[PDB]
């Protein structure tokens, strides 16, 4: 599906 | 001694009243219902506010002295009385003979001006009050303020560069965010309008409040597109597919916008067509090519609306809400698509 499972800096 | 800012203020209201001037007056008398006292009774009520709300302390902002809040009211007046003048001189209707009482009658124009004027008094005294605590405590909608703004700038050429600077920033804040607010009275004019949000070629190639709050929004959004563009190198072609994919998420998905930022949905626009594209991107790198944009801070992708409550992040709110109601129009891209404003 369109997504994504990319997380993010602090 | 005084700081630029201060400086020019003292400048800009030197020789000048708290007061209509005469010339003022004669265009007051001049028409049909004469506007002078509706205006003086807006400036006192305007007036007794900010200066009980200033006074009073809050958790947020500690409450100052009545002996700075007359003063600040004082610069801001006599900076309203100057700024109508300018502003009812240069009206063509002045200029060709005709009655302003129609004009000179709307109380949302005469508020938003004070507010406007006490903005730029607060602004240039580094107050900590900052925008929009005017605007709230006045209790003036963003949708009906944010056009004074665009008049101040045209109507006093003795503002400085930062301060022009300064009220094209609050205008900003004001599409980003404020009047997309729920208790915004866009919602409002929506409604009247068949909740038809007006497409970027109705406005930028009908008339009226939402047209003109739309061909702004879309001027922002197209600046802001070509330079998150540029910086990550991507098409120019392309670059009108997540255009058509913002106006669809405008126009089509207007709830979305409810509580939330322009930019949560640019940006997310951005990754849905890409990745639909070859042109994959992924959001760190969209989101560190932002964190380089002036308005781009932490919480526009670390505090995002999920449902009204609960926050999140900018990808929680890609995949739980804007994928299910954007993926359908993205895949047509794997079709018609709107002009890019310039």
């Amino acid at each position: 599906r369109i997504a994504c499972e990319e997380e993010f800096s602090d | 001694e005084f700081t630029q800012s201060v400086s020019r203020l003292q400048s800009i209201v030197a020789g000048l009243k708290n007061a209509p001037s005469d010339q003022l007056i004669n265009i007051f008398e001049s028409c049909v219902r004469n506007p002078v006292e509706n205006i003086m009774k807006i400036l006192k009520g305007i007036g007794e506010t900010f200066c009980q709300h200033y006074t009073q302390s809050t958790d947020e902002q500690p409450g100052s002295h009545i002996d700075f809040a007359v003063n600040r009211l004082k610069l801001a007046e006599i900076l309203y009385y100057k700024i109508l003048e300018t502003v009812m001189v240069q009206e063509t209707r002045r200029l060709h003979g005709m009655d302003m009482s129609v004009l000179l009658e709307q109380d949302i124009f005469h508020r938003s001006l004070m507010a406007c004027c006490l903005e730029i008094v607060l602004f240039a005294y580094s107050s900590p009050r900052t925008f929009p605590w005017i605007i709230e405590v006045l209790n003036l909608q963003p949708f009906y303020f944010y056009k004074v703004i665009e008049v101040v700038i045209r109507s006093e050429e003795g503002l400085s560069r930062d301060m022009v600077k300064h009220l094209n920033s609050i205008e900003e804040q004001i599409l980003e965010s404020l009047a997309w607010s729920h208790d915004s009275a866009l919602w409002e004019a929506l409604q009247v309008s068949a909740n038809k949000v007006p497409t970027c070629e109705e406005v930028i190639f009908r008339t009226g409040s939402l047209a003109l709050f739309y061909r702004k929004v879309y001027h922002l959004a197209s600046v802001r597109l070509r330079d998150l563009c540029l910086k990550l190198d991507v098409s120019n072609e392309l670059r009108r597919k997540i255009w058509t994919c913002f106006e669809f998420t405008l126009v089509h998905c207007p709830d979305l916008m409810k509580d939330r930022h322009l930019d949560q949905l640019l940006l997310c626009a951005f990754y849905i067509m890409a990745k639909v594209t070859k042109e994959e991107r992924t959001f760190q790198e969209i989101m560190k090519s932002y964190r380089n944009q002036p308005q781009a801070n932490s919480h526009v992708y670390r505090s995002v609306l999920l449902k009204s409550e609960e926050r999140g992040d900018l990808i929680k709110f890609y995949n739980t809400i804007y994928v299910g109601r954007v993926k359908s129009f993205a895949l047509k891209y794997d079709p018609p698509l709107s002009p890019f404003p310039h």
